[PDB]
């Protein structure tokens, strides 16, 4: 299809087209582009340093441990899957979104723990 | 404008007699002064390079000395020549008046 | 030692003009400065001009202001004076002179001045007058 | 139940700001078009569907940069040549020989430094009289500008046509750009299509009258932060342009003298012909007709009101009047001629004549500490444009009445380029996204 | 062997000494060194992220669910891995190798999304 | 049937181009090589076996690059130093008395500034006629280049000294070092090495021959992208050096002047002794042994004919002489006392003597203009290096003669380090590569 | 409990905090601000390559097939895991860990060549 | 058997050097604040639980890069101001006119160039006799550091208040804060607490006094990094800051004449009533004390015998006086009234007035490549700071059991910052560790 492309589509049929998006990441004009150039590499890892800590590293689509809540948000999976869009998904999480991650992390190390100790 | 006086004006002298020769500065030139001397019939030529300082290719025997406003030529006049007119000229001056002369013998 | 000598000297009427001329030889002519003295019977020696290496701002004596012109042609290595409306008592033995130092060194406005000088050379000053 | 879940590469994106980078198609340009790194072949456009993006460009970030970009590569291309630092000395001037503007031009002469620091040279050059004011008010003349800032001569070599260039942005943002049709100042763009870099835009340098800039699609449209308020520039955009043509009737004809070891000075030797103003011509049915449009689509936007124009509100040349670059040469000058006349609810080889005058000495950019010395160009010079949009501001009425006053005026160059980055916004892309899912991890 | 010293060895030879080229991949001298090291940064990510979206992230051996062409090459598999060197054989890769990146990306992905919707 | 696999870290390489960087010993000198990094006592250097590269130096981009750095270096080297702007003045110049080049040396005397504005000062110092040229076409002169451009006077604390200097690649890439035996220019390499620095390249600064440059090792080796064109320059490789020894007898006295405030100008006070010839000499049986080996290897791409040496092309003193960099000296010496032979297919020191002048005023790498003003070195100067290549340029006409004409010309700066980067090129590597095998992943 | 707050603390419990740990690995003032930056990115890409090419990848524990050898530490497992603290244990360590990462790094090789070559 | 395992995010670290970037609070000040980023509201200190490591505050290179960040900040500060090279004149000092101290002011008068080139002015000021030296003492005076390097003009617009920056490290690298107390200095520290930024760092600058510093937490800190040597500075920690006042009666008068073609240039005018030389105000009984127990605190160290103390040993008037920068004046006060106390084993309005001298001409980094020229200040200034610490150094070879000889003044302004980053050190933070563990991976 093209670069962001399903950014207006539906959740479930954005997801099929996700590699395209992630694959796409990466004298006074010297300098300009040179800082322009390592923000880019900066904001890249910025996200890929995150998600690699989560367990997840290489993986577009991961599932984790941490069980949803309703608090967060009440909206069922059907409304979310068949006509909500991405965009209004993160624009109704703005906030309280920063604890899903620590959540996260402090799963996959205890995760980590549990299993060098099984094995 | 400035202008130098010297004395005595004549005096008489012999071979190894002691004379001295002596200029006065109605302003101060510090020691900007030199000395000359003129034989008759001879253009002058200078003596005293400074103050305190002898002129190239003079002898020895002559000296000179004085500061501000009061210089002494010192002469011991063990020499038979050099018996001519001394004259007594301050530099460092709009005029470069010279003084009035003064003849030994 | 540095040859210095002039000429051009003799009788004239008073009011009138006379020209005088002083060669030079043995030394770097365009770099030092040249004076003009006088010797009156009796009366001790008066200066009367000065002129630099370049050949203008020349300077002279309120006895001879305006009535005397000096110049010199670095050419040649000859220097010269122009006397004009001469009296009676400017009659003396006209010596030409050099001085000691050099023009080379530190200046105001004329590469000689800001230099005290002397004379060092004195040529075989002629006689100029003048009678009835 | 129900587990938290993360996606990479998800398709969302936030309003950021970042800094862009120009994109320019392959050292004898005022821009730096050869510094700049080579325009994409491709620029891929992709189209966007069910999304709508809410625009606003009298906030956007990327003007500013624009600006400061300009003035970057203004000044790194005046420093690297000639200076003209000794040309403040007390001119000579006289009249004119006044061959058929008797006060246009002077005939200076002042005195000169040759190569040589000993030499000194007199040289004879005409000066126009607003690049000189008095010294004493009496005869002796100065430059306009001498006591303010080091006169530096532009670089000949170099040239100040508008030649457009592109923005981009680097890896991990994206431009979004507007394509709603009539879309205004501020509103939500149904019509949204994504785009690396941004498409070939001219630093123009005009004020209250864009030329060569974007032209409309259907209808013309008004922009303003607030129409309410009288102090908002009131930029308007054309559908149709109006030709406009200028041109100095001097035969002018230049010398070149040296000064110091290099530093080749350029001035005005001698004028062929009759000497003669500068002056720009309009069609008058397509301007009077643009003109009703414009006061037609004013009066949508307040209701009923006859629309009346003025001839500015007066004061330095700089900002009172129309500024050119085409030619190499710099025309100030009036616009009395455009907006002066009435409109109501009810309503070939003519043309209109504005007269002009011409300025060397310049400080464009309102800046105290610089100021550029433009050489005469020689012989005659000619030059065309089209006028895209106009730079109005309503004046400070306070009772209803029935008519407003609106004079063009823009008092600062940051509006002049928001006319053209109107359809531009920069966002950062954030391609990771919580959703939960029935899956769950599993040792 | 040293770095890159199994560039002229067999194929089945040179997939040994692997590691020995991956780990080697990290006032006017100044600017000149920085905008090195920053371009030596992004040519890593360059092929880091190419790696990591493949599934085959921190794997210097990884098999995709990507059947071969033989319009690609016509060659046997012991001519390939038993006759040549490397060298000789991106040449004739060159050519098709962005579709084959496009096609392992879209299967790795459909893979995921399988993966996914079946657990 | 078969599946495809990726494979990470996989031995190839691609060509392109990067930017290198110093990488010298363990700042004063003129290149700066001590805010470089440094450099590694033992280089990663990996031999290789079985693989075959095409190298062409006539086309890679490390020459280019280099003659960039160096320029660069250069400049920043000489921005810091005292201008000498104001000396451009009338200078008397007189003959040096004849104290025995009686007549090169000429005494001058010319009026200059302080560290006061106010006063002024005259001074006298000693020139050379080659950097004087007349002004008033006949007493009076003036400098030469200072109607062009400004002069700057070469800080006398930096060193002029060639240090080696190590051009190493940043992480990602490598450099491809050839070691075959009578490698030309071109052609295929079968014993390549990798290495990941360069070796001790030496930037000297030389022009119609090469000093103190790498040498062969088995046989004369010549080198040019088109032999049968005339127009390209020859170089070839010695097999072995030839030693050559120059000395300036002028005992000079450097004095000092400060002009301006706190800056200061260097310029020589007096000669000490006798004025004398500064020269050069080189062994005539050495030079004629290696112009013979020289003439019977170049006899095999002309056939069976005669060789024969001119004396240049004539025209520019920078073109036509050789230059260098002794101590912060430039020499030209006369070339044509060496090529002046002629050789057919049968066949005590006497060393030959070659005059050299000397230049003050100098631009080393042809630019018009912004010239270095080389301080005095006080005392006598002695010089040795080693003469490794030679700069020919074949010269010809109808081209079905019995002889050939080859005169050391070139004036190219970029082939003098062509000739040391002849072993290296830059590759990038890639470590992703895809294969066929039998295996499928896992669900 | 805090960002590098049990460096002082046991071996066993310092081992519990790594994920907080590595979640905090990423005109004159301008250039010295890029030049720092650039810096960082390098180091962080520098353990990170590491851990990556050992097979170990988004892995915070990870163990290999290296057989640890008494030469390089003859202390006990217990006193290591209860009586040891991690400054303390680096020191020795630092005489032969590069050997220690060339042993993963041909074990990982080979060890995935071996797994490619059952199939 | 036992496997080796791998570990991320390990807390163990290594001392190491690494560039810093400085963060500031919410251009005016001469340090260039506006190019630091933003700091954060708070850092996360986290405390160290039995964490101990040894610490150099004398062996760090963080001060060496604090020296030359000011350094480099002051010479930015500098480039853009209006250069000064044309004051360099001639000038004709007399007696000021006002009565009563008479002999350190001195009225001068010089001629100017005007904006014009070729006009010139004449001005009358007010200079000091510390920088200003005779030419030949006929009278004519010449200013200070005239002949060694050209003076700038310090810029009116900003300021040279000291405040506080901090120093903050890349991602990857961590400052061990050493907040335990008693910490004398090199050594073994304790209860040390983890930090990403430092706090603020005061960048004022004085020479042989410790102003607006960090004061000791209970006991007087002494720091040295060989006491026992007599060639190593001696810094001493106060634990009650002793303040100090200075003020300038002298009412000054600015007056601007335009220098050149734009810039300005500002001097000293006529000062309205009696003129009276600066001085400063110190407490009697709180200096005595301090004194006091100095005495004891250096007496504990070295033997049971006499502290001394002394006044400046001589040599030039920076490192004999001390300095202030009380709003834009640099003082230079004398020292004999504080270090004239004995002290054995055992031991006026409470104002000790200490004589001063303003000076403009000064070398702020005893650098003689160039100058500042501070602008006065119009009116009277006053200023209070607090004395935190002193630089001593003892002088001496001989054994003399009767008494110890101690004497203040500092070498450089490197050893001044030496007393605020005695508590900081950087380090590397590497997250990777190896460690074995009873673990078989799987197949
Ligand atoms: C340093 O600066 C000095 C002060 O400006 C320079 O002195 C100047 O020298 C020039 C060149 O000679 C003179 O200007 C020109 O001079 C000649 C006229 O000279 C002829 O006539 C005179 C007597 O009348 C004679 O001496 C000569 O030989 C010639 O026959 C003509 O070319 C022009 O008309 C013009 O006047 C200046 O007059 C002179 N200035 C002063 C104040 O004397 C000096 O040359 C500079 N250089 C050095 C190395 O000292
Ligand atoms: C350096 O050595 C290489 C070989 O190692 C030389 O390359 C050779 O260049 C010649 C021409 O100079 C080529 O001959 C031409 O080839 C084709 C096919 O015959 C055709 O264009 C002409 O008829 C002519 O024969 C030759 O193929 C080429 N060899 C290789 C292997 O590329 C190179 O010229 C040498 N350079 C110098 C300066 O000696
Ligand atoms: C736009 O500018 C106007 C001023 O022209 C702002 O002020 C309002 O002006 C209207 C004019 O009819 C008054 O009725 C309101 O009372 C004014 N408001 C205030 C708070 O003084 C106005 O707020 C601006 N914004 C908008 C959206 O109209």
């Amino acid at each position: 299809l093209g670069f962001l492309g399903a950014a207006g589509s539906t959740m479930g049929a954005a997801s099929i087209t996700l590699t395209v998006q992630a694959r796409n990441l990466l004298t006074h004009w010297g300098i300009k582009q040179l800082q322009a150039r390592v923000l880019a590499v900066e904001h890249y890892l910025r996200d890929q340093q995150l998600l690699g800590i989560w367990g997840c590293s290489g993986k577009l689509i991961c599932c984790t441990n941490v069980p949803w809540n309703s608090s967060w948000s009440n909206k069922s999976l059907d409304e979310i899957w068949n006509n909500m869009t991405w965009l209004q998904w993160d624009k109704e999480i703005n906030n309280y979104t920063q604890l899903i991650y620590r959540l996260i992390e402090e799963s996959q190390n205890q995760q980590e723990k549990n299993e060098k100790e099984l094995l | 404008d400035i202008q130098m006086t010297q004395s005595p004006s004549s005096l008489s002298a012999s071979v190894g007699d002691k004379v001295t020769i002596t200029c006065q500065a109605s302003q101060s030139i510090s020691s900007w002064l030199a000395w000359y001397q003129q034989k008759p019939g001879k253009a002058p030529k200078p003596l005293i390079y400074k103050a305190s300082s002898l002129e190239s290719g003079v002898p020895s025997r002559f000296s000179g000395s004085g500061s501000g406003t009061d210089f002494t030529l010192t002469i011991s006049s063990l020499q038979p020549e050099d018996f001519a007119t001394y004259y007594c000229q301050q530099y460092n001056s709009a005029p470069f008046s010279f003084g009035q002369g003064t003849k030994v013998e | 030692e540095v040859q210095l000598v002039e000429s051009g000297g003799g009788l004239a009427k008073p009011g009138g003009s006379l020209r005088l001329s002083c060669a030079a030889s043995g030394f770097t002519f365009s770099s030092y400065w040249m004076n003009w003295v006088r010797q009156t019977p009796g009366k001790g020696l008066e200066w009367i001009s000065a002129i630099n290496s370049g050949g203008g701002s020349t300077y002279y004596a309120d006895s001879v202001k305006g009535r005397f012109t000096i110049s010199r042609d670095n050419s040649k290595n000859t220097l010269s004076l122009q006397m004009n409306s001469l009296r009676a008592e400017d009659t003396a033995v006209y010596y030409c002179a050099k001085v000691d130092e050099d023009d080379y060194g530190y200046y105001y406005t004329v590469p000689g001045d800001l230099k005290k000088y002397y004379f060092d050379y004195w040529g075989q000053g002629v006689l100029v007058t003048v009678s009835s | 139940n129900l587990w938290v879940t993360v996606y990479y590469g998800v398709p969302v994106w936030r309003d950021a700001d970042t800094t862009l980078f120009c994109a320019s198609d392959a050292k004898h340009n005022v821009w730096a078009t050869h510094a700049c790194v080579p325009t994409d072949p491709n620029p891929q456009e992709i189209h966007l569907d069910n999304v709508t993006e809410k625009f606003n460009m009298w906030k956007n970030n990327m003007v500013e940069q624009m600006h400061e970009d300009i003035i970057s590569l203004w000044d790194q291309s005046l420093k690297p040549c000639v200076k003209l630092t000794p040309l403040c000395v007390t001119l000579h001037c006289t009249n004119v020989t006044s061959v058929n503007d008797r006060e246009g031009l002077k005939n200076c002469s002042f005195n000169m430094t040759t190569e040589l620091r000993d030499k000194r040279q007199k040289v004879y050059s005409l000066f126009y009289r607003l690049d000189i004011v008095p010294i004493n008010e009496n005869s002796e003349y100065r430059l306009i500008n001498c006591n303010t800032s080091a006169i530096t001569q532009a670089c000949p070599k170099v040239s100040f046509e508008p030649i457009p260039i592109h923005y981009c942005t680097p890896a991990g943002f994206a431009i979004l750009k507007c394509k709603d049709e009539g879309f205004n100042g501020t509103g939500l763009c149904k019509n949204v299509s994504t785009v690396q870099c941004t498409h070939g835009i001219k630093p123009v340098v005009s004020t209250q009258l864009l030329l060569n800039g974007s032209l409309a699609e259907k209808n013309i449209i008004i922009r303003s932060e607030n129409i309410t308020n009288n102090a908002k520039i009131i930029i308007v955009q054309l559908v149709q342009p109006v030709t406009i043509k200028c041109i100095r009737p001097n035969n002018n004809t230049v010398k070149s003298i040296r000064i110091g070891p290099g530093q080749a000075f350029y001035y005005t030797g001698d004028i062929i012909g009759d000497i003669r103003q500068a002056h720009c011509n309009v069609t008058r049915s397509r301007w009077n007709k643009t003109l009703q449009e414009v006061a037609e689509k004013l009066r949508t936007y307040f209701g009923n009101k006859t629309i009346i124009f003025a001839n500015s509100s007066g004061g330095d040349l700089e900002i009172t009047t129309h500024s050119f670059n085409c030619g190499g040469e710099f025309f100030y000058c009036n616009t009395s001629g455009l907006f002066n006349s009435t409109w109501y609810v009810n309503s070939s080889n003519d043309t209109i004549t504005l007269p002009c005058r011409i300025k060397q000495i310049i400080n464009m950019w309102q800046r105290a500490g610089q100021a550029m010395y433009a050489p005469p160009i020689p012989g005659v010079i000619k030059c065309e444009s089209n006028i895209t949009g106009l730079l109005l501001t309503r004046d400070g009425g306070k009772d209803n009445n029935v008519n407003e006053t609106f004079r063009p005026g823009g008092s600062d160059m940051r509006d002049n380029w928001r006319s053209e980055l109107y359809k531009y916004k920069v966002v950062e892309i954030e391609p990771l996204g919580v959703a939960p899912t029935r899956c769950k991890r599993r040792v």
